[PDB]
């Protein structure tokens, strides 16, 4: 009953950050006294850095420990190959789960936003959406922004990425925004970071509560 | 448009339709759906000659678009070492930082580019400049693994 | 790789097609010989209707099979459990999977409509969005309507309901429509069948391309 | 307005409160957000007494919400059978369509009202009648599993 | 009265013990003559169990169709809250409408391992 | 000539197919200095490898780091391609900048499974 997973940088990571990561994400649901291992390693053989390593008991009792292994731009872009290989006493054979750079049909993101209209009931609250269609390949960042003040990552839920029906893929974004919000000013400000977007790789969309 | 046309003559490196479009009225400093001035994607280009040609028509060579990237950015970002140097000598904002703290300085550090490194420092180039993640050139170099180029950014 | 999946009735079906169903889906990635049955019982012990047994195998070279059992609305909407038990003689158990009626607290869906701008090239296409929102329990059936014309499912692309933080569901549906429809009529209406829409399980938003 | 509390007050069973707010000038024909008239309402909760006042003081038999319900409809699903008689005593069209062609035969085959498929029947409800999926209510009976319904669904 | 009902079904786990404080029916039938202690064993809310039969719920309470909370957690391969009906007190040997018993569900279903714990 | 290094590793097979038949070099090299042939074998993309070898890649190429196609195939634990590549004239004992093998590389990764068919 265990898990891995190894995730490509986000392009937030990678293009705004400036510092890619990639994390291996192991969840045991019913962890025994052994530890878990985490090793990394390079397709080319070249070494691999430092990693950090993360470690919490969720309340139903599982276990979720991450490595986080810092990659290099250039490498990642030039198609280096990164595999994690985990280790557990009581797991009889290894899981090894391997990541690199995206592949295929390269598309820029088209954005758009909207604003619902004031319901009644609703009066100090609004509902801000974004809708990022189009693009390939489908990973991508999504951020909300106002005042030149990026909002926290909580105040907003992004659809994970879906095949259009004719080309690309799209993802959509919801945000409640508050009167005292759009009061202090009235532009909020989707940006979506994406690979194909080019020069700059950000796309982005504004839209006001009030016509 | 013509604006429409020039930032694509502009990025293909088409030298005789960049005259063309400017000779029928183009605005020089004409923007895309993100910001993009025709110099922009000249300098991401590589393209040497149409930057040079697009300043001498009154190109802003400080342009920013929605992300906050000047042309000295994204020469920095490919490594266009002398196209970066035009841009200082008409004179581009060595220590320009983006919507998030980002200036030409941290993304030299993080493609590698060292001699790109050496004449945006020449120019006078804040080291210690951090972008709003309160990372110095120094640390982006360290976290991408040019560990040579580090040394020199201290 | 066998796995079964069992699904509520659509509210679309029940309320809609006034005729509920419920299917038992099976997809064995690796078909070996023998016949795969699905057997249905309820938990009160009465009887269950006839079903419908489908057969498909994909060019990957999985089976998929599934059954579909008519179910009574009054016997639904008053808590009758179902259960699929899926059986292959190379299989050792067999697999269960069980379906009632939604719990929860009960809440109305509110559905908003929005238009995206002309663009150069795409001139005669353009991207209509809805937001169905605050909703519960999770269950909805999303519609876009034309001209007194059902557009069919194909034409959409509707994202998985997803909670808010703290008030209701979430979908969203992204559909594109062609210069040809919006000149016959400008008029797009998407509408949702959801259970706590009172009292005709129908919450509705209508688009126009342009005002 | 006083529109919204008569939606209320017929929703909720309130008379007199009914009364007292089309003494008052409500509106006995307001809408909410999905066409829903109080006479909807009031037929759907089940309250005769208000389906009588409002009818009595001009409210529209046929209307229609968003959907293409009728009272007629709402009574049938919630199997209020006297509802249904005064509805058809005052002129309800007994076989309106919804968008989808469902009539109150449909429904009330559905949730297996033998008592309001007879009165429909009497008022000449078409036992035909097709909805755009190309079910009778015949059909609907029996795929509802109310095989004693759909003996009397010619 | 029914408010134990629905929640039963739902599992909100403390709900029900507020419910019974205010003292909601733990022998409320729905319409399938079944109780909160059938529901909770049906749909494997075992804690819930306990607190209707510490309440003082009918182990052994039928509903239209003959069948005891015994039934409805045979059927359900709940194997535990079967266990506990069972140290609780239940019939074994009940049958329904259709003739059958917990174990004679166990048969249909294929569960030896319930079958077990119910022969024994 | 090089979008057969792209076709390799997305792994769109007759995309392959008709790069190849126009000539495109089978041999090309990435920034690492591996062929079309290391990107499939690393990619499991069995398929792909088997037509670079109709086409006549070298299955001993040397990447910039000193790694065949072996190697990575033995890094990525694809057993079947690893054979393929063997059937086809693979070198064993070459050793990378490290000084490593396919089999020191299933030893690291603890792939006795693999191990045996180098031993074997
Ligand atoms: C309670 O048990 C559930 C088992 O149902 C466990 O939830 C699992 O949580 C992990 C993350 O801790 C999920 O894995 C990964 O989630 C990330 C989200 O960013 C995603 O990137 C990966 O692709 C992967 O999905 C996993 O999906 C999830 N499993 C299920 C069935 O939901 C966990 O032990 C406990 N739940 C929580 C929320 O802690
Ligand atoms: C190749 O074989 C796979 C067999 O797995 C076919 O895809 C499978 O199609 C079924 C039906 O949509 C999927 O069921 C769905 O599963 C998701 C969770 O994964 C569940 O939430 C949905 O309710 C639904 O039951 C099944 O998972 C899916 N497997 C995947 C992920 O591939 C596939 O169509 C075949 N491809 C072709 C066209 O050869
Ligand atoms: C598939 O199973 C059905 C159902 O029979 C039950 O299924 C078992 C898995 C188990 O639950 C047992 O209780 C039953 O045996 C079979 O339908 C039966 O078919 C026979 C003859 O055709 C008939 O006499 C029974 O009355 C049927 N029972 C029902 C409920 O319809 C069916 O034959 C099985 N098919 C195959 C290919 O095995």
């Amino acid at each position: 009953g265990v898990s891995a997973y190894l995730s490509r940088p986000s392009p937030f990571d990678l293009f705004i950050r400036k510092s890619p990561t990639i994390t291996c994400l192991v969840v045991d649901l019913a962890p025994s006294k052994g530890t878990v291992n985490l090793t990394w390693s390079r397709a080319s053989g070249k070494p691999v850095n430092h990693s950090t390593r993360k470690e919490e008991k969720q309340r139903n009792g599982t276990l979720t420990v991450t490595s986080t292994l810092p990659v290099g731009t250039r490498d990642w872009i030039e198609g280096e190959t990164y595999q994690c290989r985990v280790t557990h006493p009581h797991l009889p054979r290894a899981l090894m789960r391997s990541t690199t750079k995206t592949s295929g049909p390269r598309a820029a993101p088209e954005v758009y936003a909207f604003a619902t209209p004031e319901w009644p009931g609703s009066r100090d609250k609004r509902t801000l959406a974004c809708l990022i269609q189009n693009f390939m390949p489908e990973d991508i960042s999504v951020q909300w922004l106002h005042n030149e003040v990026q909002l926290p990552d909580a105040r907003h839920s992004t659809t994970q990425p879906r095949k259009t029906k004719g080309s690309g893929f799209f993802v959509f974004s919801r945000l409640e925004v508050t009167r005292a919000e759009w009061e202090q000013k009235d532009e909020f400000i989707c940006r979506a970071v994406h690979e194909a977007a080019s020069p700059s790789q950000t796309v982005q969309r504004a839209v006001s509560v009030n016509p | 448009d013509l604006g429409k046309k020039l930032l694509e003559a502009a990025r293909a490196g088409q030298d005789d339709e960049v005259r063309i479009l400017m000779a029928n009225g183009a605005d020089v400093n004409a923007i895309d759906h993100n910001g993009t001035t025709p110099l922009h994607l000249a300098a991401y280009a590589g393209h040497l000659e149409i930057v040079e040609v697009l300043l001498k028509h009154g190109a802003d060579v400080n342009a920013r678009d929605l992300r906050g990237f000047t042309p000295l950015h994204l020469a920095a970002i490919d490594g266009h070492l002398e196209i970066v140097e035009v841009l200082l000598k008409y004179g581009a904002d060595v220590n320009a930082d983006d919507d998030y703290g980002t200036t030409p300085l941290h993304l030299a550090a993080q493609y590698g580019h060292m001699e790109i490194v050496e004449v945006l420092l020449k120019y006078g180039a804040d080291v210690n400049a951090q972008d709003k993640f309160g990372k110095t050139a120094f640390d982006i170099s360290i976290d991408n693994g040019n560990e040579d180029l580090a040394e020199i950014l201290q």
